[PDB]
Parts: structure tokens; C-alpha cells; sequence
């Protein structure tokens, strides 16, 4: 009973060259699909050793090793054994030894795997204890760019955020369902709370939301010797870590995205300043009620992302207007905006600046970029 | 600027014989610029020697391949074998394009012919 | 001005159109590249050593110089010569 | 409908009608979904919680206190709990309220003047 | 400006040097007084009336003098020895 020793010993206590080695473990170099595939396999393989979660906390509890279970523990044992795989290979490229029993993925590696070792040489596993591996999870930026889904440099640091987070927040509640069903080990744990792995979760959501309900409490001593660390600790972090998503939030860009092109129905660019007093007045004369055929499409485009109260001025004229962010000097952009079908391309010039000429010439410069782009497209533009 | 070149030269220990050289932006640019003048396409002739670029081949049969061809070109500085002193420089220039491939352009004497 | 002035003088007309002076253009925007000529593949992307008029050597910048100070630390003579 | 200009009735309209709306909605879904019961166990653990007791839980969630009077004693519900906090915590603290700081206060001698006869 | 004449008188080449020309100057940021002599240990953390360049009188400052009132309101010398 209780022998905690046995995983204690081999974990605590303890603390043809190159024919496959740099041929397929390529971590830094990051060279061949194998090490692609290998980082992506050990990922795939982390979650579903973590898939396990409640549905294993609320089976029955842990017992010796059975015959028939709704998952096999054979692959688990595979599992481990390509960890401790994976634990030779890093040894061997250990580089600087003292460092790599330092490193942090090397000693939560021999926290984890020596518990499976004991399962193997002995049939009387625990189940908990494992399922603190989030370390592993906390990187999938490097899948995401693997897999070009996201490549931008406004969402990586966004989702290393958010990813680290939830990693630190899901191993939280996973100890804290540890010091639940573990008890006082002085009291031989005649105070233990039994607590399914459920409740910690929405107990650690409470306590970092600052609500705190209180219908469930920490009964066990150490537990709450630790949640009064963890809110002094958690708390800050979190504080410090709002500064630095607010405007990830904030500077998503907006408007973007191409066009989508309708037939039989023609469309014109406006492009230039634009700003509200000018396009009201382009609006208010050009969507009068008198003037029967009004069925073109204004799509507008500038280079600043738009503010004030324009944002509503098209929401309110939702089927008539619509917007692009990106300057017109670019053929990708124009491209993007699909003027190769445009009937015309009106342009708003500034009247108020003050050097007339500098404003001009840039009228200029918009006219022989778009000329140089579609070299038959009708152009209204201004002078000063 | 060109009239701190001067100010930078004063500096007591700056060796420009040592090899302590000040790039100048605007000596070089408008240099580049007075002797395209006197023959066009020397500019950018001259600006292709320095970036280092390797040989890309181009099957369109367009001036794409030829100007690429031109660009894979760098220049370096090597000493040359000793069996060539008491011949002449339009001798051992000679000799050593048809023989392999190298053409000089200078030497140095303290001071470059 | 500088873009203003080439156009210019590449469109106006003599006695013998206009396309037969030579001009050198300084510019400080590689992406302005593509308005100073009318036939060429127009490519944002594209480095400059690969575009026509810098082929043609109707223009420059000041861009193409950084490469200058690794050439003259790796050798010591190359800006003496320069 | 005519009503009196200000652009304070748009100010509310743009606030405290949306307010409004999700408050009542998140306390109806609630409602509906604690009292239905426990789908998968045979509906054991339905609590006897009606509109009031659930308005009054959903403001006691919200906000900052901790009142354990009342609170969810089903894992679905709370769990989905959990995510209206994440939900409100969010948008109807970051999106919707710098306006209602921004509004600040009302004109401060914006009267009129009535001229008394006689001087 | 000041030390960029200092080191140019400095390095004056003579047929000889200029560094053994006998000079003074005149300085306004004390933390400034390192680049006045390069067979120094130029250190940062030193206090002015120690380092080399004031040690050997080839410098001063207007700084060094705002200890005056403390020294003449306990005595008189001012008035006669200065």
C-alpha cells in the first residue's frame, strides 16, 4: 500500500553513429519530413495520452492490471517505451550532460515515463499522477506554421499565449486533483476529500476569475497551503500577461479579404482621401432616389484602416457599399479588389493640404499605376 | 557627407593605410553616376560585382539568361604564381584568359594600375 | 518630381520622338521601380538586380550599397580600388 | 419612433438594450437548461430553481462576489458556466463598456434663460 | 567640437608628434572626460577629480567650482587668496 517509494526511487532518486540519429531526430535543423513527422507524431501521441482525462478519473479507481479494458494500456506501454526513445536520443545528443539533466523536457520527462516503467515491472499502476504532460502541448504554433493553417505574425504570438495558458492552467487543476485524493500522508490520509477530476477544473476557473462561490472548498491542508501561493502567483502572472493580448485583440486587421465578384451587375472604385464629409457627400448625390439605375456596387480602398463613425455609415448602407484596406500602388492589391472587370474608377483628391502640388503629383502617381495595371479602364479624376 | 570624411581622418589612430576604410555614401553613389556618364550601363555593371550572387540558369532564351549569365560574375583580390615577373602585364593578361579563363584588371605597385 | 521628370522626357516630342535620350535616374524607394518603365513584368516581389531598367542602366539607388561593406571587410583592397 | 433626440437615447439603445437582452437570455437558457435535469442520469439532479433565484445567480456570478446561497450542482451546467464568465469576463468587459466610461457626463450648465419682466 | 580639436591637435603630424604638445581645455559634461586620452583606463565609475586627464592638468570643468559656498562659508578665503 501507498508505495509511493517505487516511483520515487526511479525518478527522484535517480536524479552506427549517426546512421539514424541525424538521418531522422532533426530538432534544431528541422531538415527532413522525418523529423517533421516525428515532432508531429510525439505531439499527436502527447494529446492522446492526455485524451484519457475524466473519463478515466471517473472510472474506477486504480487497481492492478486487468485483461479487458474500453482501451488498451498496450499502447500506452508503446507509448512509454517511445518516450524512454525518445530520452536516449536526446541523451546521446545530450551535447552538455549537466545541462541535460537541467533541462526542463528531460526531468518532466523522467517524472513521467519511470511511473510507466514501474506499471511495467509491476503490475499494480496508478492512475493518477499522469496527466500533468501539458508541457508537451504548450507549443502547436510550430504544427500550425508546419501546416501553413496560420502563418501571420499577428496570431503566433497570440497562440503561444493562449496555448500556454491553458497548459498551465489545466496542470494546475491537475495537481490540485493529486493533493484532493491524496490526503495528509502524516494523517494517513484519514482527512482525504474524494473529488472527481471535474470539479478542480471550475474550482481553479473560479479562484482565477475572482468569484470564488464557495460550494466546494480546499478542505485539505496543503491544499490550501498551496492555493494561497497560487493566487499570489497565478493572479500576477495573469495581470501581467492582459497587456500584451489586449491589443492582439485590438489590431486584428479589419476589412480585409477579397472580393467577390456578382455578374450583371456592374461596380466602380473610389480610391483616394476619403473621409466622412467627403463621402457623405459622394453617398448623398450618388444614391439619390430620383436617379432611377443606382445598381452599381462602390467598392471604396485606402491604405489606413478606417475609424470614426464610416464603420457605421456601411453597416447602415449594407447592399450599396462596401470597403478594402491596402494602397493602390500595389498590383496585388488592385488584383485583390478585381478591377479587370470594372466599369470605371472614380478618385477622391484633397482639396485642403497644404502644398497643392505634392497632392497632385500623387494623383498622378495613382493614375499611371492603375493605367500600368489595365491599360483600358475609364478614370474620373481630380486637379488642384 | 563628403566634408566629414575629413573630420573622420583626423582621428589620431585611424591607419587608412592599415586598413581602417570609411565608406562614403554619397562619394560612391555620384561617382558611380559621372562615370555612367561618360559610358552608360557602367553603373549598374559596376553595383552587379558586389552582391553575392550565384550562376541562375534561364531556358526562355530571352535576355533573362544572358543578363544572369553576366550577374553570377564576382571579383576578388589572389596572389598570382611566381613564373610571371620578368614578362609584361599585357603578356601574362593574355596568357591567362586563354589559358584559364582569368582576366586582371589591376595590380598593385603603395599603388593600383 | 524624379518619376514626374522621367515620364516626361521620355514622352515628349521633337522635331525624332522622345525615347532616344538617355536618362539616369536616382531613386530611394525600390518599389517605385515599375512606373519608370511601361513594358515589363510588374512585380512587387521581384529584388531590383532582376528588373529591366536597373538591367538597362537607366536607373540606380542607394539600396544596392550595403553589400559593399561585406565585400570591402572580406577584402581589404576591394574599396581602394572601388 | 419619435422620440427625443439627444444621442443619449442612441447611446442607451447602442448599450443598455444589448445589455439587456443577453442578460435575460443567458438567465432564461438557464433556467430552462437546470431544470431540465441531468440528460444522461435519467434526470435526477433537477433543482427546483425558477427566474428570480436564477437572476439573482447569474448577477452573483457576474460581478466579483462569491455568494454561496445558490450555485450550479450540475457538472454541464457548471461548466457552462464556466464559459458565460469567459463569455461576459470578455466582450462586456473589453468590447462594450469603454463607451459607457467614455460617455462620461452630462453638459454641466447647458439651461436656458427665462426673462423675468420688469428688470 | 571641443574634443574632436583636441584630438586633431593631438594627432597634428610635425617634421615630431602632436601628442607632446602641451594643451588645456574646456568641458561642460564630466562624463565626457574619457575620450580627451587613449592611453588611459577610461572607466565610467571614477569620479572626475581622479581621473588621468584632471590628474595631469589638461582639463577642467565649471563643475568642479560648486563647491566654492561650501568652502567660503566656513572661512574667508575668497576675499584675498582666489
Amino acid at each position: 500500500q501507498r508505495m509511493w517509494w517505487a516511483f520515487l526511487a526511479s525518478s527522484m532518486v535517480t536524479f552506427w553513429m549517426t546512421s539514424v540519429k541525424d538521418w531522422a531526430g532533426v530538432m534544431i535543423s528541422a531538415q527532413t519530413l522525418t523529423g517533421r513527422v516525428l515532432v508531429v507524431l510525439v505531439f499527436a501521441l502527447s494529446i492522446g495520452a492526455l485524451v484519457i482525462y475524466f473519463i478515466d478519473s471517473s472510472n474506477p479507481i486504480e487497481s492492478c492490471q486487468n485483461f479487458y479494458k474500453d482501451f488498451t494500456l498496450q499502447i500506452d506501454m508503446a507509448f512509454n517505451v517511445f518516450f524512454l526513445l525518445y530520452f536516449g536520443l536526446r541523451f546521446i545528443a545530450a551535447n552538455d550532460k549537466l545541462w541535460f539533466w537541467l533541462e526542463v523536457n528531460s526531468v518532466v520527462d523522467f517524472f513521467t515515463v519511470p511511473p510507466v516503467f514501474v506499471s511495467v515491472y509491476l503490475n499494480r499502476s496508478w492512475l493518477g499522477l499522469r496527466f500533468l504532460r501539458a508541457l508537451r502541448l504548450i507549443q502547436f504554433s510550430e504544427i500550425l506554421q508546419f501546416l501553413n493553417i496560420l502563418k501571420t505574425s499577428n496570431s503566433i504570438k497570440l497562440v503561444n499565449l493562449l496555448s500556454i495558458f491553458i497548459s498551465t492552467w489545466l496542470t494546475a487543476a491537475g495537481f490540485i486533483h493529486l493533493v484532493e485524493n491524496s490526503g495528509d500522508p502524516w494523517e494517513n490520509f484519514q482527512n482525504n476529500q474524494a473529488l472527481t477530476y471535474w470539479e478542480c477544473v471550475y474550482l481553479l476557473m473560479v479562484t482565477m476569475s475572482t468569484v470564488g462561490y464557495g460550494d466546494v472548498y480546499a478542505k485539505t491542508t496543503l491544499g490550501r497551503l498551496f492555493m494561497v501561493f497560487f493566487i499570489l502567483g497565478g493572479l500576477a502572472m495573469f495581470a501581467s500577461y492582459v497587456p500584451e493580448i489586449i491589443e492582439l485583440i485590438g489590431n486584428r486587421k479589419k476589412y480585409g479579404g477579397s472580393y467577390s465578384a456578382v455578374s450583371g451587375r456592374k461596380h466602380i472604385v473610389v480610391c483616394g482621401h476619403i473621409t466622412l464629409e467627403s463621402v457623405s457627400n459622394f453617398l448623398k448625390d450618388f444614391l439619390h432616389k430620383d436617379r432611377d439605375d443606382v445598381n452599381v456596387e462602390i467598392v471604396f480602398l485606402h491604405n489606413i484602416s478606417p475609424n470614426l463613425e464610416l464603420e457605421a455609415l456601411f453597416k447602415r448602407h449594407f447592399t450599396q457599399v462596401e470597403f478594402y484596406q491596402g494602397s493602390v500602388l500595389n498590383p496585388h492589391d488592385l488584383a485583390r479588389v478585381k478591377i479587370e472587370s470594372a466599369d470605371a474608377c472614380l478618385i477622391l483628391a484633397n482639396k485642403y493640404c497644404a502644398d497643392p502640388d505634392a497632392e497632385d503629383a500623387s494623383n498622378i502617381m495613382r493614375v499611371i499605376s492603375i493605367k500600368n495595371y489595365h491599360p483600358k479602364i475609364r478614370i474620373i479624376t481630380q486637379m488642384l | 557627407q563628403y566634408h566629414n570624411k575629413a573630420h573622420l581622418l583626423n582621428i589620431p589612430s585611424w591607419n587608412w593605410k592599415e586598413g581602417d576604410d570609411a565608406i562614403c555614401l554619397a562619394e560612391l553613389k555620384l561617382g558611380f553616376i559621372a562615370q555612367s556618364c561618360l559610358a552608360q550601363g557602367l553603373s549598374t555593371m559596376l553595383a552587379n560585382l558586389f552582391s553575392m550572387r550565384s550562376f541562375i540558369k534561364i531556358e526562355e532564351d530571352t535576355w533573362q539568361k544572358y543578363y544572369l549569365e553576366g550577374v553570377s560574375n564576382e571579383m576578388y583580390t589572389e596572389y598570382l604564381s611566381s613564373a610571371f615577373v620578368g614578362l609584361s602585364f599585357p603578356t601574362v593578361c593574355e596568357l591567362c584568359f586563354v589559358k584559364l579563363k582569368l582576366l586582371m584588371i589591376a595590380i598593385e605597385y603603395s599603388r593600383i594600375l | 518630381e524624379c518619376i514626374l521628370a522621367s515620364l516626361n522626357i521620355k514622352s515628349m516630342q521633337f522635331d525624332t520622338t522622345g525615347v532616344n535620350i538617355p536618362i539616369i535616374t536616382e531613386l530611394v524607394n525600390d518599389t517605385n521601380v515599375q512606373f519608370l518603365d511601361q513594358d515589363d513584368d510588374d512585380d512587387p516581389d521581384t529584388e531590383l538586380y532582376l528588373t529591366q531598367p536597373f538591367a538597362c542602366g537607366t536607373a540606380f539607388a542607394v539600396s544596392v550599397l550595403d553589400s559593399l561593406m561585406s565585400a570591402t571587410y572580406f577584402n581589404d583592397n576591394i574599396l581602394t580600388l572601388i
